[PDB]
């Protein structure tokens, strides 16, 4: 007997599988889509730390319709707020601030350039792990800086971690 | 007009009985999913 909370939007979290036989886009599945915060829970609750994911893997949380890649028309000509821990970091904060990323996301954190965000990503790497919130128009520069400003305080990050912006044309051609 | 979570309120709705059942077509991916 219980009534869920429904969300603005129907997200849907994408695991990429870190197998260097295959393509990059076919290494990526679709784990499950929500509408409710309730649903979010029973997801969350029921899939393993980002901490603890096999190295070259990732989590993604897109709105419905969104495919997590660069090459999406909503991803096309956007960008990411990027940050990047080291190796004590990920023991130390990349699940909590993974975790605070997305209730960013869901609970539509950004007042009216909440629009703007398509999703949110976390790569697990040897070299540093990163956590990301891609936005769909680098040139929206009011959105962009909005987006940016109240998720470094959402996420309480410390001087000592940057977050920076980057467009993904950028990053493709790097 | 738009819904909106607080961060509180959103941690107050994880401790909800729906919680605790995962999501009914939940796929095998061992190390990953708990079915
Ligand atoms: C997010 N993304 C990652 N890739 C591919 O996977 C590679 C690794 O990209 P990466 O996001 O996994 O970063 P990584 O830490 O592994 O290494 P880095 O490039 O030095 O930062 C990319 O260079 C692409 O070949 C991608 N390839 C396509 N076609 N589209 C995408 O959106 C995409």
């Amino acid at each position: 007997h219980y009534i869920k909370h429904p969300l603005q939007n129907r997200w849907a979290l994408w695991f990429f599988k870190n197998d260097k036989s295959k393509t990059w886009q076919a290494n990526l599945r679709l784990i499950s889509k929500f509408d409710t915060v309730e649903d979010f829970w029973a997801l969350y609750n029921h899939i393993q730390l980002s901490s603890n994911l096999m190295p070259g893997c990732d989590y993604s949380l897109f709105k419905d319709g969104i495919e997590p890649m660069w090459e999406d028309e909503k991803n096309k000509r956007g960008g990411r707020w990027l940050i990047t821990l080291n190796k004590q970091q990920r023991r130390s904060d990349l699940d909590r601030f993974w975790l605070e990323t997305l209730l960013c996301l869901i609970g539509e954190s950004f007042d009216d350039y909440s629009d703007d965000v398509c999703g949110a990503v976390v790569n697990v790497r040897a070299k540093g792990d990163k956590i990301a919130i891609w936005t769909t128009e680098c040139e929206n520069r009011d959105a962009v800086t909005h987006i940016g400003r109240v998720y470094k305080e959402r996420l309480g990050l410390p001087p000592k971690i940057v977050i920076g912006y980057q467009s993904h044309a950028d990053t493709a051609t790097k | 007009t738009r819904i909106i979570y607080d961060r509180k309120f959103l941690m107050e709705c994880r401790n909800s009985p729906v919680t605790k059942t995962p999501p009914r077509d939940l796929p095998t991916i061992p190390g990953v999913t708990s079915p």
